[PDB]
């Protein structure tokens, strides 16, 4: 709904656009996932992940 | 770290240790294949530095490690140690080889400034190194990682007579025994964000390690996040 | 409580229960042997108030206790339930028969403004009350406290589409499990210095309890402090 | 040697004087120790205090 | 362009829409003038507006 | 008004006099056809309440005044009198009969918070009104207006003794001589958007008035705008 | 009475003492009046001052 | 200045003329007998400066006028030029003789930090110069003073694209017409307090002269007032 709360919902990234809706974005090596909201790998070792088993 | 606990391998894969006349003197974050991101105040020196990526135990071999030399240092523009030690404490490594990226050779994720102050001021971020596990005391072997909370300003100037400046933030604990400590400067303050880490900050100075009413100051990576995108661009 | 610990007996000396049509409804803290503070919402109510004091398990007998009848309450002259449940939460109850002080009722130290918000900014405060151990849960048998941080305005704001006034402040943690509850309300958040506790909030509100990316909502104390002093003062 | 430093050592209260001087005070129910910063208490109960053993 | 800058041209009201883009508004009783930026009266008495001659 | 220039008709259509038991004892501004938003303090009384539009000189006939009774008074619900006499000193009167627009019986215009804010902060306002011209002096006859610019809020806090809330703000002039005064309480402070006037504030108190050292108190309109629309809707 | 209302009624510079007691000074050139709240010039050509008949 | 009114003789004492290979390309203000305070983005040059005090028409004499030499000139520390031309705009000359004190040549007050900050809050100061009377216009030959209103930090940021550092203030006017221009930069902007003037800014730059919707910017001089004490040190 906005950005001005809990992000407008963007795992990541947050843009207000016009009429009360938002466009969310993830950072390079990322991608916006279907739900339009998550970010999910868009390349094999995507920043600031952790991928070996722990 | 002084009071922190021993990383899982790849547990922090931006992590690298810089080694010199002395080794892991400081640390540092791979911001691409080719650029570390670390304090300016550890490379004000003519001394030949090393970086070691996929590193976990500084006298082991894991077999996941990365040693480069580094063929150019950039000191924010600002950073200027005959007036001030500590501010405006970052500066950029390039590597002479790319790192080969992998599960323990990652690099931070590094948001604009808005989102990296947002992540900040969730108010709980993870500072690692190789640094002195107590006060005055010998480097960790295995990488150490530490929780700490982020201070209020008021508060942290209230701490101490040295000038805290606006590049600068605080983070950890009133009690003592717990804090980042020499070796571990130059390293991340990182901040988790749905699984995704952020760099947050560059741990930078402090007085005794760990001392009871006293905290670890930290370079605010918000002021440089631009900076740093636009020195380290690779295409 | 949600995620506490139970407290030892005389651990928080100043916590008090409040009694109505039921058991355990709120909380308060001992101002002096006639008076306690809590959460106005708590009290904007015309059935009778129990206070008890000394109190650690509210099913068990320790020997320990005090149960004092409400002859008067001050709701804070900002408070306006017809406008917001929460804003300006804070109101004063008198006692019809003064405490005895014991090391087990004990006052809660009330610093002026400056220093009480000194003391919220150190950033760490400990929550206490026989609230619901979870969310939409029982109540706990033996009093519960949590260790909380405090957290940044602008985080709590964006965490929430209502309304956080100045008069409030957040604290607890992003990731969920830890958090006061219902019940819990009108209880302290304190700051202990140096051994000695300072009230630094009342536990006002939230909404579903330790929940993630939610905070426990808290009365600023120290906007409220000179007229705790004004309207308590028994000399 | 000031309030704005380290509360100028006072436990408690601090209170800039002329000349970078302070004067340390405390609570109600507390009295200003012999090294005239630490608070003691000056009553039976002192506010705040854990008396009971832990 | 935003409406962080000069109110993006916006004569009263401005509001960021998605990509560098922005729309202006104006107050009760006016409309957005043909430039998309002005506001022009819309009804007979405009609010704060001096129409006597001076 | 100390020190300003008489208005020439029409040059604020939005003005309007409240006259009770004493003419010309508080201004107004015209919100809409039915309504006038005004300071509280100036009707926290029992005797009925006059309003005049179109007004110029108050003891001559312009043939362009429309005079109104009010019929309900809605000080905003956080103003009280035996607290504080001007905190959220604001009001709205209920005309009876709805008040016809034209060139000298104009609204003012009345922007969101933000925009208000932000208008007040251009600086520089105008206040008009009927109030006394010099300190404990006469009233005007012919409506009397002022630019005023704002000030520093911790200047004016220095300024003076009284609490000045975050519901008011201060403008004026150190050098005195120039202000609003008594009788002028109610009206307008308004800022001029390219030829529109928004309302910014309401001319609320001070002490004596056009001393040296001393600023005009207003109220800080942004705060109560979404009030204003609320209440005063017709439609 | 405090140097946070009315700059403790000193003309230049304000501080606080113990007790709700202030202290005035003046800047170089210029020293306290005979009121201790006033600055009068020290030297013959203080700064900041205007000697010349306007 | 545009839009100001000529200065009488020795209204300005303080003010200095800079020449170089352009009379009056700059301004400054007497520090003590030695030492002249201007904006470094004035002495970013290889070609020689004069500075002249007790000037009053620049091609008239008055008698009352002293040429003097540049030996040195201090750009305060952080100014960098290849970043940005007007950031920690503030310099110092030192003077090969001594200027001989009189009522033409008086050097202007400098309070500590806080003061200057108090002083520029008053809101109102007063600039001056022999810069152009209009944008892209002729120099004035008497100097030029104007009076011009603070204003609001973030109206400022909002009224340009280019970067308002927290190293500048913004003075002036919306309407256009007012202003600081060429040839002021390095001159003084003075907060009179009882008949004594202070330095509160040093006038540094702006778009075009005298535009509505811009503002004059000004170096905060507050941020380096110790600076300005420690390297004019005479004894
Ligand atoms: N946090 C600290 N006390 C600290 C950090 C780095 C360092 N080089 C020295 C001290
Ligand atoms: N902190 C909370 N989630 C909370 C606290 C009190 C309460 N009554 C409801 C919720
Ligand atoms: N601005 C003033 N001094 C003032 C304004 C209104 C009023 N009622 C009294 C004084
Ligand atoms: N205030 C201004 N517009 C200005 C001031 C100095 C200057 N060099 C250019 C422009
Ligand atoms: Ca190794
Ligand atoms: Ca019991
Ligand atoms: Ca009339
Ligand atoms: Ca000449
Ligand atoms: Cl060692
Ligand atoms: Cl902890
Ligand atoms: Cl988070
Ligand atoms: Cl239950
Ligand atoms: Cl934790
Ligand atoms: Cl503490
Ligand atoms: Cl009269
Ligand atoms: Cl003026
Ligand atoms: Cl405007
Ligand atoms: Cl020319
Ligand atoms: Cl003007
Ligand atoms: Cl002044
Ligand atoms: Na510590
Ligand atoms: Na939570
Ligand atoms: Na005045
Ligand atoms: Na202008």
């Amino acid at each position: 709904m906005t950005c001005n709360i809990k992000n407008g919902r963007c795992e990541q990234f947050c843009k207000n656009s016009a009429d009360n809706k938002v466009v969310c974005s993830c950072t390079e090596g990322y991608r916006l996932a279907e739900n339009q909201k998550s970010c999910e790998p868009a390349v094999p070792f995507p920043c600031g992940r952790v991928s070996v088993s722990q | 770290v002084v009071g922190g606990e021993d990383a899982k391998p790849g547990q922090f894969p931006w992590q690298v240790v810089l080694n010199g006349k002395v080794d892991a003197f400081c640390g540092g974050s791979i911001v691409n294949e080719k650029w570390i991101v670390t304090a300016a105040h550890c490379v004000e020196t003519g001394v030949k530095i090393t970086v070691v990526a996929g590193e976990h135990n500084i006298e082991e071999t894991e077999h996941t490690e990365q040693k480069r030399n580094v063929i150019r240092i950039i000191p924010h523009h600002n950073y200027n140690a005959a007036i001030n030690k500590y501010n405006h404490d970052i500066a950029l490594l390039e590597l002479d080889e790319p790192l080969v990226l992998n599960s323990y050779v990652t690099p931070i994720c590094i948001a604009d400034k808005e989102y990296t102050n947002i992540f900040l001021k969730f108010g709980s971020g993870y500072v690692s190194g190789w640094g002195r596990v107590f006060h005055k005391g010998r480097s960790a072997l295995v990488l150490q990682y530490l929780r700490v909370p982020l201070v209020d300003r008021a508060t942290c100037l209230r701490s101490t007579k040295f000038t805290i400046y606006n590049n600068m933030f605080c983070a950890g604990f009133h009690e003592g025994g717990r804090d980042s400590c020499q070796g571990d400067s130059g390293g991340p303050h990182v901040t988790e964000v749905e699984g995704t880490s952020f760099l947050t900050g560059i741990i930078s100075w402090g007085e005794e390690c760990a001392m009871k009413g006293k905290y670890g100051i930290y370079t605010k990576v918000s002021r440089y996040v631009n900076w740093i995108k636009e020195k380290t661009k690779l295409t």
